């Protein structure tokens, strides 16, 4: 629920305020251990899966931006990722904040992400390997094709 | 196939049959009054706004038995429609061009009359802001083909003094198999 | 007039309803192209087949009153009207102007041969379950076992 | 800062001259994205406002537009005056390259205004035009009557609870109406129309067809008032009753000529209201299309002039233009996102293959015209006039430039990326000749080709609608396959753009002189008021200050001259 | 209070809510969970604006202005950069998973969800991934389905729950795969299920009739009308295109029928667009129908009735104040009879008399639901006139709406009220001779005959005050609970008293004027409704006149030779056989009428009248207060061979030709003018709307909106010439565009509701000073009738038991909503709604009858055995039957009758 740290946060007290100036919260204090063989990608893949499919069902951002997220790690996963896809995770931790949402599980659920695209931004960067293509040919259409 | 009599907007007409199937010297003389007034048309273009200007890319009155009104149709000018109208001299025969002188024609507003029809009669109408000058020559042809099936009084003195417009097979329904019967056309991402 | 004059592939002439490569009318019976029309010539009524699509039970449009402008081949979201490059019009009598459903429909797709409405749309078709158009899913139910 | 911003323009030192003149009180500055400013005025200092105006080191010399507007319907009035209903007045200053809006309040009881004819004399037809479609009254206005709607009209066509529709057609009014055009030379009454009441013969005289009431001295032309109206299609009416997106087929068919020049102001004054900024390639198909009309028009004119003393270049900038838009008159093809379709995959052949051939048809077309010296002779000192006639009666086609004046929309205030493209535009010297008007026609055509040559050469390879929600329509391809354009263009074509409610204003050099279009809305999908200002109506109310103490033919060769349509000048 | 928006000052209300707040100003902030008749929850997060602490502040913070408390001192910001592209992505993510099929989805142009798409400005798409799918559901014959649309703001699932009351709709499935509907497939039996077409901001539940015969918004002409399906007189916007009528939908007016209608006159407007309605005057010789146009119609009636030595005329509670006095005047008041029944006339009678004497104020539909105590007395409320049972459901929530308030919590937040509530309810007792669909929220239901719920109310009456009769033969465990019922009223601020003619007993009236005039002496805050059977039935005895049955003997006595029967069946409030034999014993019999009925047939001349759609008006609701409806559409632009004139029309140009021998085609204003001139009681309907010399700044009133599409090709089939426009000389309106729906216009009466950037149902907020409020400068219809300063006296008739009888049978009325209305019936999508025709008997009476449940059994009336299948009721009482009223050959009229020869068959 918490956000990740590095080993230089490692040294900080267990402590409410001194994790909460580190960018972070103490939460349960109980500590998530995430070693190098693993990709951040799909750990961060895995709680968002989590996140969005044990929501519930009431208010927006929390219902149409988990599982968007799902699929953008997804297709990071799959190395099918597109420009405009770590943009749209950044958009989307910072409208999933507090008060943004009905309850405080989109905040949580999204602080992952925030922390994963703030420490370990190249492997997010390397899952995006084929170019943007959102539209396809209607071969009787000029497209608006845009510099 | 049957006519339409007019005899002496505002009149009635009735369909009856032709008077030709009742002689067979006055069948061929009104065969070349009719082929003759088809061949040689002469027109009077009257001068309008912006179909005027396009069918000038295709003379008085009183010598042109043929009016063709182009453009809108003015409150201001439909008196001069009609009195330019009433100049000529029988036969006449009038071809619409554009939507403006069907109907109202992208104007339906207080200052303009909705086409000349609400005024005179009208042979032949053609559709569409401005036509092609080939669309005001299968008008003409159109309109050849209508002046040529008539019956018309030869003389003011002899004869039966009605005037008998065929009822010609509507464009619509005689090219409804070649107009129906495409299949594809050309992409629009191209010249 | 012997010769035939050469017109480009965009052009404004004589309006024709539109099928898709499946062989029935685009036409889902709206009324985009009919309020679009500037001049109001356009003019048409929404049926229904009893299972599925859309299609207009009439579709008269005046001619004596278009102006060829194109806005409502431009309004279409079916791509069903269409304006051929065919111009050779004009008639005896304004009454038969008014073209019907008959004398529009041609039996073939135009300028936009590949393209299907349907395809797209999330509507139970004849012949397209649900979940079935382009980028959509299948539907989850809702007594799932699954999360 | 965007060009499309709502300013209040109180940084013009006009407004401050204003302020010390009037004192800080006595009017209120609007702040519109007219890109002007607007000030109202109250009605009884408007003559020494306007006298101020006159009287400045740097005046205020042409009047470009005076008309009415209908405030009885405007819900969204914020720092306004309490108006039931309104009359602006549009003056240019060229020595200022500025421009100002004078408004002017009225109620429903005093629909009075003072003239402004002593002032700026072109505002003679302006206040007939104001008294005919509104009910505002001029005090001291000579032959003060209907001049679009026959003298036998009971309402006022421009207000809001006329009826814009047409009426049962009955047959009895237009036979009254054929009885009183038998009878129109036997009760002729001139005191009506304006003149002076036994050489003096007077006669109707039957580009566009109308009638111009002529005072005989012999042969000799003493006075002539031009019955105009004849042409009245209700461009603005029915501008309050089409949307947004419906109305660009009436901004075609204002001008028949100029087409696509003409719905350039419409396209531009409208995405001032939205607040968009189209992109580069959007302003180089539109400055293309609208050299490729001038040209087209220019050709004609020249073509007409000539001919009295040309299809096969009309004919293939037709086919050009059928390639690039519909058909080819009326292309219908700009729109509020900018064009309507991409340019298709063969423009370039067909654009160099028009530029490739045309340059010796203008070597011919110049041979042509510097050797007819009949024609020379025909068509110099006929219709004199030197930048006093031509500043004061609006007179703001070739005419302006032939006097000398250089004032020219595409260089002064430029629009549609003009400034990019290399152009010198030609100015005549002292006299505004018929010949020198034809010959700044002819510099104007080769400069056309030249900016045609330019948009061949460098054309950016962008979007051709802009990014912005409120562009009208969006791409089909993204209204096809995906929801949200689905969305916009839904609610685009069916009730239409909604746009906040502002003022804009765009000025124009069309292919005839200044066309310009001023758009005020109401919040609402259809446009409050459309105000379409023409060069042409100016053109031809200057036609008794110059014929008169001339002929019959050298009247009809003025005409001839005047680059003038009638359904331009009618609307 | 006042607050800050975009550093501006503005002045609203402190108690209510941020975001009704800024609508009640113009502002513009997108929303799609919160409804200002459902509270405000956060199902949507769409009305984020951005608030700060004081003047001087720049980070703010993103709150919701549905659930943010417009207090004194609040700086909030709407279009500043981070909440607009906030609302762009909320509505980019409800739209990620939307179906791509707008052009043919019934919406269209009404759909809220493309005016807040467009509002915040969100056109291109970045979302590349696959969609959500759900499976539909069959919701019977009115309400369609489409689950794909959904957004997920929970409003359908709120209304129908919260407000409605109903047990169907619900919330199924989790985070993303969530559900809006019923556990399996049926019919919504809610009786306002039909306000989901509108409360849905998508395409999920739409109109099924009107997904039949479908045109968009646009294309509709609209007209401010009153639904004629009974007695409420709920404001509806009827809109029409082709010549037929297509969609009724809401008209607001926040003192009748602020924002739902019921499910009768929602989908029952199907039979106006009958396709054998008379349409042309049609006159008979012998076997030969043929066909008159009006003058001829006019010429050879006035011969025959002048040629005729009485004339008798037959009004109707269905036709207006201007038809019936038209009636009126053609014939004479000595002779003018009310087409009604002597015992149903007189329940009207006294139910009018409680109304305008009995000095006790009367409701309207908007402040039923401010009162603390309901207390129904023989009316089945929810199925006779349904919405003031749906006001009588928001007056029991009124307690949790008091207890939290008690908790200062704002009003708001439905949720907090909701949970402070847990089945705190205002007490309801209802009586009935069944169960009614008011039972679950009800404190009582008492189910017994007729009598016997007079009895009850003459004893609660006495136990209020020992100034009213007394009751001999109350059992102690009813009178525990009377005592109940005296208890829950006497405690009451503000008791209401709900009765009606529809119980068919004059002693139901009786005792519920003595509880009210009980509860008035005691100082309490009383009020009293009373639901009449049809639209303009109260009209009609405001009017007065005397019974069918005087006009039936007047027919066969012979005094009179000549009867005019203005748009009535006659059957439904007499025996068939005696009708026919008076109508064929009458020598000229004139039916003026729009609907075929049965006594057209031998009928020597039938006019072609015009339905509310056809047809300008005026109706007097329940309450007495007399609106007025206008007409839709000309029924001569198409097929104009028919002429479908007005009954007032039809009827004074008659007199005019019976008088002078000429027509005389007149006017609404003409009629109106003389109704306040002969009749002064029925002076105000000159006050509910401005004559037809009435325009907002010299232009009149738009029935069709600006963007009618298609004007030079809708009659293009049959006439290429475009017609002019019809002319409309009665009213204000304008059959064209060319007039004015402006929201900030001086007027009462809305057509249609439209604002730029506003398509969708929810632009009515725009029309109103307030949001959820009163509509602005005022509402429709004036209330005609002032509180007496004195009131009746105690009507000391108490009735005795009903004791049952062997070989008789006593029938209970009972009032189907879908099936007891005459024109509801000929509405073809109601005939699969309706019950099969059936009769409820007792388990002892079947039992003594020896019939099981299902079978046939055989009751003679009139000498007729009619044979129907019965059923089981566990809430009737023995030695009565029960029968659903209004229905083909069970009249009205029957409630409270006899019945002999139950045999089986
Ligand atoms: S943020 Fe909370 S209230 Fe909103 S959908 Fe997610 S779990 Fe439910
Ligand atoms: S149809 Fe078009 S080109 Fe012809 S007169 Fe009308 S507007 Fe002009
Ligand atoms: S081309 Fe233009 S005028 Fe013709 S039907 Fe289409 S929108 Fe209407
Ligand atoms: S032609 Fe196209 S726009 Fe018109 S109703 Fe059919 S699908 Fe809709
Ligand atoms: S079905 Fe409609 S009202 Fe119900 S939650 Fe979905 S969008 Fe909202
Ligand atoms: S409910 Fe609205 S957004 Fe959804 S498909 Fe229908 S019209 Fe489009
Ligand atoms: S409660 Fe009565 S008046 Fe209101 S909608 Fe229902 S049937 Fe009509
Ligand atoms: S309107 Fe839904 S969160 Fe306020
Ligand atoms: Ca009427």
């Amino acid at each position: 629920g918490t956000d990740f740290l590095t080993e230089a946060h490692l040294d900080l007290p267990m402590e409410f305020e001194s994790i909460g100036k580190a960018g972070s919260r103490l939460g349960t204090a109980l500590a998530m251990a995430v070693d190098h063989e693993i990709n951040m990608v799909s750990l961060v893949r895995n709680l968002e899966e989590f996140f969005a499919r044990e929501s519930c069902g009431w208010c927006t951002p929390c219902r149409d931006g988990l599982p968007w997220s799902v699929k953008i790690l997804r297709a990071l996963e799959r190395g099918e990722g597109q420009p405009g896809d770590i943009e749209t995770l950044e958009q989307l931790c910072r409208f999933l904040g507090p008060g943004k949402t009905f309850c405080a599980h989109a905040p949580g659920a999204v602080e992952p992400l925030q922390s994963a695209i703030k420490y370990f931004r190249e492997e997010f960067e390397a899952g995006i390997k084929q170019p943007f293509s959102n539209t396809h040919l209607i071969n009787g259409i000029q497209p608006n094709l845009l510099k | 196939m049957d006519y339409t009599l007019t005899r002496i907007p505002l009149q009635k007409q009735e369909i009856v049959t032709d008077p030709l199937e009742q002689n067979v010297f006055m069948g061929k003389l009104n065969d070349m009054v009719n082929w003759g007034r088809k061949n040689s048309i002469w027109p009077y273009n009257f001068g309008l706004s912006c179909c005027y200007v396009e069918m000038v890319t295709s003379a008085s009155p009183r010598q042109a038995d043929l009016m063709v009104v182009a453009g809108t149709c003015f409150t201001k000018m439909a008196p001069v429609i009609q009195r330019l109208y009433d100049q000529m001299l029988e036969p006449k025969w009038v071809i619409s061009m554009g939507a403006c002188a069907n109907s109202g024609g992208m104007y339906d507003i207080y200052s303009v009359v909705q086409g000349v029809d609400k005024f005179i009669p009208v042979d032949v109408y053609i559709p569409g802001c401005p036509p092609r000058p080939e669309a005001y020559m299968q008008a003409l042809m159109l309109l050849q083909e209508s002046i040529g099936k008539e019956r018309r009084p030869l003389s003011w003195v002899v004869g039966d003094q009605g005037v008998y417009r065929a009822n010609m097979q509507s464009e619509r329904e005689r090219k409804r198999g070649e107009r129906i019967a495409v299949t594809n056309l050309r992409t629009p991402d191209e010249i | 007039p012997e010769e035939p004059v050469y017109l480009p592939p965009r052009y404004r002439g004589r309006i024709v309803l539109t099928r898709d490569p499946d062989g029935e009318e685009r036409c889902v019976a709206c009324n985009l192209c009919a309020v679009a029309c500037p001049v109001g010539c356009i003019s048409l009524q929404k049926a229904e087949t009893k299972d599925g699509r859309w299609y207009p039970e009439f579709f008269r449009i005046n001619f004596s009153r278009c102006i060829f402008c194109g806005l409502c081949e431009e309004a279409c979201p079916t791509t069903a009207i269409q304006l051929t490059p065919d111009f050779e019009m004009g008639e005896y009598k304004r009454q038969d102007l008014v073209y019907e459903k008959e004398d529009l429909l041609i039996s073939g797709p135009g300028k936009y041969p590949e393209y299907n409405f349907y395809r797209m749309a999330g509507m139970a078709i004849d012949g397209k379950d649900k979940g079935e158009a382009e980028n959509e899913a299948k539907p989850i139910d809702v007594k799932s076992l699954l999360p | 800062e965007p060009a499309w911003q709502t300013r209040d323009h109180l940084d013009d030192p006009v407004i401050g001259e204003l302020r010390n003149r009037f004192g800080p009180d006595a009017f209120t500055v609007q702040a519109t994205r007219t890109g002007v400013p607007v000030v109202w005025i109250k009605r009884e200092q408007l003559l020494e406002v306007g006298d101020f105006l006159k009287k400045l080191p740097k005046p205020y010399v042409m009047l470009f537009d005076l008309h009415g507007m209908d405030e009885r319907l405007r819900t969204h009035r914020e720092g306004l005056p309490a108006a039931d209903f309104s009359v602006f007045y549009h003056l240019i200053s060229i020595d200022r390259n500025r421009d100002i809006m004078l408004k002017v309040a009225l109620a429903e009881n005093d629909l009075h205004v003072p003239t402004f004819t002593k002032l700026f004399p072109n505002a003679n037809w302006y206040e007939r035009e104001t008294w005919d479609l509104f009910g505002i009254t001029f005090d001291g206005h000579p032959n003060l009557r209907r001049i679009m709607m026959p003298q036998t009209w009971k309402g006022h066509p421009l207000r809001k609870d006329y009826p814009a529709r047409a009426t049962e057609f009955s047959p009895f009014e237009l036979t009254k109406a054929k009885q009183d055009l038998e009878m129109e030379a036997l009760t002729f009454k001139p005191e009506e129309w304006g003149m002076k009441r036994e050489d003096f013969m007077f006669l109707n005289l039957g580009h566009g067809a109308f009638r111009i009431v002529l005072q005989l001295d012999g042969e000799e032309i003493v006075d002539c008032v031009p019955d105009i109206g004849y042409h009245h299609r209700g461009a603005e009416k029915m501008g309050e009753r089409q949307s947004w997106h419906s109305y660009i087929p009436y901004t075609d068919r204002i001008e028949y000529l100029g087409g696509c020049v003409n719905e350039m102001p419409y396209v531009l004054a409208v995405e001032k209201l939205a607040g968009i900024t189209v992109p580069d390639r959007v302003n180089v198909i539109r400055v293309m299309l609208s050299e490729l009309f001038r040209i087209n028009s220019h050709l004609l004119y020249i073509s007409t002039f000539i001919q009295d003393v040309a299809f096969t270049d009309r004919q293939k900038i037709y086919d050009l233009v059928e390639a690039i838009t519909g058909f080819r008159m009326h292309p219908a093809w700009f729109r509020i996102g900018g064009v309507a379709h991409d340019l298709p995959r063969g423009w370039d052949r067909l654009l160099r293959e028009f530029l490739d051939w045309m340059p010796k048809r203008l070597a011919s077309y110049e041979k042509a015209a510097l050797q007819n010296t009949i024609l020379k002779g025909r068509s110099q000192g006929v219709a004199a006039y030197g930048a006093k006639e031509a500043l004061e009666w609006g007179t703001t086609g070739a005419g302006l430039r032939a006097t000398g004046i250089d004032f020219d929309v595409r260089k002064a205030r430029p629009y549609s990326g003009y400034e990019n493209f290399d152009f010198e535009i030609p100015v005549g010297g002292g006299v505004s000749d018929c010949y020198t008007r034809v010959m700044l026609k002819v510099e104007e055509l080769r400069q056309s080709l030249r900016i045609l040559e330019q948009c061949l050469n460098n054309m950016p390879e962008g979007p051709f609608k802009a990014d912005h929600p409120l562009t009208t329509p969006p791409p089909k391809e993204r209204t096809l396959q995906h929801i949200e354009t689905l969305i916009t263009h839904f609610l685009q074509v069916s009730w239409g753009p909604v746009m906040p409610a502002n003022e804009s204003f765009q000025m124009i050099e069309a292919t005839k002189g200044i066309n310009s279009y001023y758009l005020t809305s109401d919040g609402s999908t259809m446009s409050y008021r459309t105000r379409i200002r023409t060069p042409s109506y100016a053109h031809l109310q200057q036609i008794p200050a110059a014929i008169r103490g001339s002929l019959v033919s050298d009247l009809i060769v003025y005409l001839g001259s005047i680059d003038f349509v009638m359904s331009d000048v009618d609307r | 209070a006042t607050i800050h928006v975009d550093g501006k000052e503005y002045e609203v209300n402190g108690a209510d809510n941020l975001l009704e707040a800024c609508l009640s100003l113009g502002l513009d902030i997108p929303y799609f969970c919160w409804h200002p008749a459902l509270g405000s929850v956060g199902a949507c997060r769409q009305c984020a604006v951005k608030q700060y602490q004081n003047a001087e502040d720049t980070r703010g913070r993103l709150v919701m202005s549905c659930m943010t408390p417009a207090s004194d001192g609040t700086f909030i910001s709407i279009d500043d950069e981070e909440a607009k592209q906030f609302r762009e992505s909320v509505v980019e993510w409800l739209m990620t998973n939307h179906p791509h099929d707008c052009p043919v989805c019934e919406e269209g142009g009404n759909c809220h969800l493309q005016d807040m798409t467009v509002m915040t400005g969100h056109s291109f798409r970045r979302y590349r991934f696959t969609k959500r799918t759900h499976r539909n559901q069959d919701l019977g014959p009115f309400i369609s389905h489409e689950m794909n649309r959904c957004i997920a703001c929970y409003r359908c699932v709120r209304y129908y729950k919260d407000y409605a009351g109903g047990t169907d709709l619900g919330v199924y499935g989790a985070h993303d795969n969530v559900y809006f509907g019923r556990p399996e497939d049926g019919t919504l039996e809610s009786e306002f299920s039909g306000n989901l077409v509108e409360i849905c901001p998508t395409g999920v539940f739409t109109d099924k009739t009107h997904s039949e015969r479908y045109n968009r918004k646009w294309d509709m002409q609209f007209a401010p009308s009153i639904c004629q399906q009974c007695s409420i007189g709920c404001n509806i916007s009827p809109g029409e295109r082709y010549g037929e009528l297509r969609r009724i939908e809401n008209r607001y007016n926040g003192t009748v029928n602020h924002y739902f209608l019921c499910d009768r006159g929602r989908f029952g407007y199907g039979y106006v667009n009958l396709k054998d309605r008379p349409r042309q005057p049609v006159q008979r010789r012998g076997d030969d129908f043929i066909t008159l146009n009006a003058e001829q119609a006019m010429q050879g009636a006035a011969d025959i009735l002048r040629q005729s030595k009485k004339v008798i005329g037959i009004g109707s509670p269905r036709a207006s104040v201007e038809s019936n006095f038209a009636l009126r005047e053609l014939v004479g008041e000595e002779n003018f009879y009310t087409g009604i029944a002597h015992g149903e006339q007189e329940r009207l009678q006294l139910a009018l008399k409680v109304l305008r004497e009995g000095g006790i104020y009367t409701p309207a539909l908007r402040e039923i639901e401010s009162y603390d105590a309901v207390l129904v007395l023989g009316e089945d409320v929810t199925q006779t006139g349904a919405r003031v049972a749906l006001a009588v459901r928001q007056a029991v929530k009124g307690k949790a709406r008091e207890m939290a308030a008690a908790q200062k919590v704002a009003d708001w937040q439905i949720a907090a009220i909701l949970n402070i509530g847990q089945r705190a309810k205002h007490p309801l007792f209802v009586t009935n001779v069944d169960d009614t669909r008011l039972d679950d929220i009800a404190a009582w239901t008492y189910r017994a005959p007729v009598e016997d719920q007079a009895r009850l109310g003459f004893a609660i009456a006495h136990a209020l005050d020992n100034s009213a009769p007394a009751v001999d033969g109350i059992e102690p465990e009813l009178q525990s609970k009377i005592d109940v019922i005296v208890q829950a009223l006497a405690g009451a601020k503000k008791p209401l008293i709900i009765s009606g003619t529809n119980a068919g007993s004059l002693e139901v009236i009786q005792a519920a004027a003595n509880v009210a005039k009980a509860l008035k002496g005691r100082g309490a805050d009383v009020g009293i409704t009373m639901i009449a059977r049809s639209v303009n039935s109260m009209g009609l005895g405001i009017m007065g006149g005397g019974s069918l049955e005087e006009a039936l003997t007047e027919l066969e006595t012979g005094r009179a030779d000549a009867v005019v029967v203005l748009e009535n069946d006659l059957h439904r409030h007499a025996s068939a056989t005696r009708v026919n034999a008076a109508l064929a014993k009458a020598p000229l019999v004139m039916v003026v009428d729009h609907q075929r009925t049965a006594i057209m047939e031998n009928a020597h001349l039938v006019l072609s009248a015009a339905s509310f759609a056809e047809s300008d008006g005026t109706v007097i609701n329940n309450e007495g207060r007399a609106q007025r409806f206008f007409q839709v559409y000309d029924p001569a632009y198409y097929d104009s061979k028919t002429v479908m004139l007005e009954s007032w029309r039809w009827l004074h140009s008659l007199h005019s030709t019976l008088l002078s021998r000429e027509v005389d085609w007149t006017q609404l204003d003409h009629v109106i003018d003389a109704v306040v001139a002969k009749i002064p009681e029925l002076a105000g309907i000159k006050d509910a709307a401005p004559d037809a010399t009435f325009r907002i700044r010299g232009q009149k009133l738009a029935r069709e909106p600006h963007r009618y599409s298609g004007r030079t090709a809708m009659r293009a089939n049959i006439s290429v010439h475009e017609p002019r426009q019809p002319q409309d000389i009665d009213t204000m309106f304008t059959f064209s565009m060319e007039g004015n729906n402006q929201p900030t216009a001086h007027r009462s009466q809305v057509p249609f509701a439209w604002a730029p950037g506003w398509n969708s149902p929810q632009a009515w907020n725009k029309f109103q000073d307030e949001v959820g409020g009163k509509l602005r400068f005022g509402d429709p219809g004036v209330r005609l009738f002032e509180t007496s300063e004195n009131g009746l006296d105690y009507f000391t008739s108490v009735p005795a038991r009903f004791q049952p009888q062997d070989g008789k049978w006593r029938i209970a009325p009972y009032y189907h909503l879908f099936g007891s209305d005459e024109l509801s019936q000929r509405a073809p999508v109601f005939q699969s709604r309706m019950p099969q025709p059936y009769i409820k008997l007792n388990p002892a009476d079947a039992a003594k009858l020896g019939v099981n449940a299902g079978t046939r059994v055989s009751f003679s009336y009139d000498g007729n055995t009619v044979t129907l299948p019965v059923e089981i009721a566990e809430g009737l009482t023995a030695g009565q039957v029960g029968l659903p009223m209004g229905m083909s050959g069970i009249a009205p009229v029957l409630a409270g009758a006899h019945l002999e020869d139950l045999k089986e068959a």
